[PDB]
């Protein structure tokens, strides 16, 4: 009998920090006596570098694919948002839009993305801001400066987060002002009415509750924005990914302090205490241990890149078939009753906002799957049921109780009626 | 007389003949990313996370006539032309920047990488007389 | 890439791996039998590690290969032998049909799209209201005003046509944002 609109957030991982390892700086030493023995293994460290490069290439390819899926078939007007009214039809979208005018340069993040980017330290800009401090004077101790001098450094992607945020905030205004590219040329309120009409709600109730829909959208956006103050699931997954990457990078560095059956972990002590012709065994043990560690690391990276690509493909499919266009597939873009979807930029992935149709009150009524007319003719309802009101047959929707007279636009005709249909000779065309 | 950390790293030292405390910081050991064209003569050096005030006097003693700081470290043998964007670029550096080669100083140009754009149309946004204004093929 | 991998796998047979000679023949008839296993074991360990690394790389690649092949099968079944109502899947939004051809280690696709050439500006109206508190909304099109009269045009062409039952939906109410037109007696 009554309904409202509820919101729901979802995070899908798309990218991963790119890690690079040095051939000789990590395997043997900065010295040369150890490197003179590593050459006997042939091109063993070159094969390690022939894996991280391919991983980074796949990451760049999938990032370009995400950008293309975000920027495909999008056309805007020249008189863009130059401090214009960012709200349309009493719907405040300022909380999820950046700036696209001539001014407001070098910054294109929305107020919603700022709350996510201010709760993570190892972001795209985080590594850049933490790596350049190892020269001008850093703190007493820093792990990233120690890992950088040993051959472990994280490279930034080919596209900054600002460009992705700009692409997102440009694809968002697509279905907000003419021309409506993401809505197939339909205005926003008419598009929402068409979306909610497919569930069964009649057009009579939609025109009388437009302010209700606007207030529901505003309340959903406010609840989604205020939900980031606590610990949500998307931020939990982001922090988990960041902590896993940090733990892997820290565990890879600890392999330089193990003994591996040798006499000492430090390579200078072996060469400054023992004679040359017996240090080769210890050097070989250390080389084998560190090469095994690097092989395990690159194997784990190759195992994770497949799941990364799968998640990225899922995100691309969702962006293509949920926000920029409606696909007639139920239980794909949301949970049952789905109306619209919005995309926002998130650290190492994307953030989706789903709006649903949630009823409030219910009412028990007797329905009929079909009735038999006079003359052995049949008739069955579509997207609704048949009810009786004051000893008269009428029609009602499947998602809202609103009786309306039976017409040819709400039923289908049949040349024969089944034996389990209620007889009704009194109705001819009403 | 020694200061350590959580995981086996010496980050301090105290002398017993002078009664002075010192702090140990590891030496610099990093690589350089150089972009080279098909038949060029000298690549374009890029020292990531390093200012040229430290490179020109502590790393490379060769006289470099061209140098300028950037977001990803100062680039050698290049020109600051970030106000020009390109569509396709084969030498990608990161953070929305790339280097392209132009046949002629420094032939390498440090430009911006913008692979995707949007089609602009000169139409109105607000409703004029209760009607909109769009383009129909 | 396959050829480079196969060539790099073969070059690992000429490595010393902590021995005196990268050849199993120059070790047997060069030392006593008890002092040859120490080097044969080191020669075997490196080759076994290389084989394990190659197997791991093949297992990592076959997953992506199978995923791409499954995506290709789905795209074939949904774009070649059928016309799915899915948008932005078989093309760039204006996809019409697709064909399949054989290709080395995969398949080849030929997508046909709808590309306009000319454009024309025109004022549109997203819905009208008739006399009697009755409103109408266009279906895949717009309402234009030509010669003090309302007509209907498509969303991808500019061929005006009169309003009919199959070109507009009927509603029992309309908001105040629509345009009033009490002279459209085309019920
Ligand atoms: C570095 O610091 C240490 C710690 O303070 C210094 O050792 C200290 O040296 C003083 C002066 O020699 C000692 O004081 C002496 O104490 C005895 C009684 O034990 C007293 O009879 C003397 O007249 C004098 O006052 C102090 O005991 C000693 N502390 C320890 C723990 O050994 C050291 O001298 C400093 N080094 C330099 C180069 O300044
Ligand atoms: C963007 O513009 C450049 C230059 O006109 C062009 O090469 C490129 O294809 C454009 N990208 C898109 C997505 O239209």
């Amino acid at each position: 009998t009554n309904f409202t609109i509820a919101g729901h957030e979802e995070f899908i991982q798309t990218s991963s920090p790119k890690v690079t390892i040095d051939c000789s700086a990590f395997v043997c030493s900065n010295y040369a006596a150890c490197h003179d023995l590593l050459s006997e293994y042939g091109t063993f460290c070159d094969n390690i570098n022939s894996i991280l490069n391919e991983v980074n290439d796949l990451l760049d390819i999938t990032q370009l694919q995400v950008a293309n899926a975000l920027m495909q078939g999008v056309t805007l007007s020249s008189n863009l948002n130059t401090n214009l009214h960012s709200d349309v039809d009493n719907i405040d979208f300022k909380s999820l839009l950046g700036c696209l005018g001539s001014q407001c340069g070098s910054s294109s993040r929305s107020p919603l993305e700022d709350l996510l980017f201010n709760k993570v330290k190892l972001s795209d800009v985080g590594f850049v801001e933490a790596y350049n401090n190892c020269t001008g004077g850093s703190e007493i101790r820093d792990l990233l400066c120690v890992q950088s001098f040993n051959g472990i450094k994280v490279l930034p992607p080919i596209l900054s987060e600002t460009q992705i945020s700009g692409y997102t905030t440009a694809a968002t205004v697509a279905a907000m002002f003419p021309p409506w590219s993401a809505a197939a040329g339909v205005p926003f309120p008419l598009n929402v009415q068409y979306r909610i009409n497919g569930l069964g709600v009649t057009m009579d109730v939609l025109n009388k509750n437009q302010k209700l829909i606007a207030n529901a959208f505003n309340k959903a956006l406010l609840s989604i924005q205020n939900g980031f103050t606590a610990t949500p699931s998307a931020l939990a997954k982001i922090q988990s990914v960041v902590n896993a990457n940090a733990q892997a990078l820290n565990s890879l560095l600890q392999q330089l302090f193990n003994k591996f059956g040798a006499i000492s972990s430090s390579l200078q002590e072996i060469l400054s205490r023992l004679d040359p012709p017996e240090a080769q065994v210890q050097i070989d043990r250390l080389i084998n241990g560190r090469l095994t560690a690097l092989n395990a690391y690159v194997s784990q990276q190759l195992s994770d890149i497949t799941l990364i690509k799968a998640g990225a493909s899922r995100a691309i499919e969702k962006v293509n078939e949920c926000v920029k266009s409606q696909s007639p597939r139920i239980n794909f873009c949301g949970n049952g009753n789905h109306i619209l979807s919005l995309v926002q930029n998130a650290p190492y992935g994307l953030l989706f906002i789903h709006f649903s149709y949630k009823p409030t009150s219910f009412k028990t009524v007797l329905v009929s799957p079909g009735l038999c007319l006079s003359g052995d003719r049949g008739i069955a309802p579509k997207q609704g049921y048949f009810i009786k009101q004051n000893d008269s047959w009428m029609f009602t929707g499947s998602s809202y109780y609103y009786p309306e007279p039976i017409s040819d636009k709400n039923v289908v005709f049949m040349n024969s009626c089944s034996v389990n249909f209620t007889k009704a000779p009194f109705i001819y065309l009403n | 007389n020694l200061l350590y950390d959580s995981n086996g790293n010496i980050i301090g030292f105290k002398d017993f003949l002078t009664n002075k405390t010192y702090t140990i910081l590891p030496c610099y050991s990093g690589r350089v990313s150089a972009a080279f064209y098909q038949n060029s003569s000298s690549p374009a050096l890029l020292y990531r996370n390093l200012k040229c005030s430290y490179v020109l006097n502590n790393i490379s003693f060769i006289s470099q006539p061209f140098y300028f700081d950037s977001y990803l470290g100062c680039v050698l043998n290049a020109v600051n032309l970030t106000s020009y964007s390109v569509s396709s670029c084969d030498l990608r550096m990161g953070s929305g920047f790339c280097i392209d080669y132009a046949l002629p100083s420094s032939p390498y140009r440090f430009v911006t990488f913008e692979p995707f754009n949007v089609s602009f149309v000169n139409d109105s946004v607000e409703t004029v007389g209760g009607l909109f204004e769009i383009q129909i093929p």
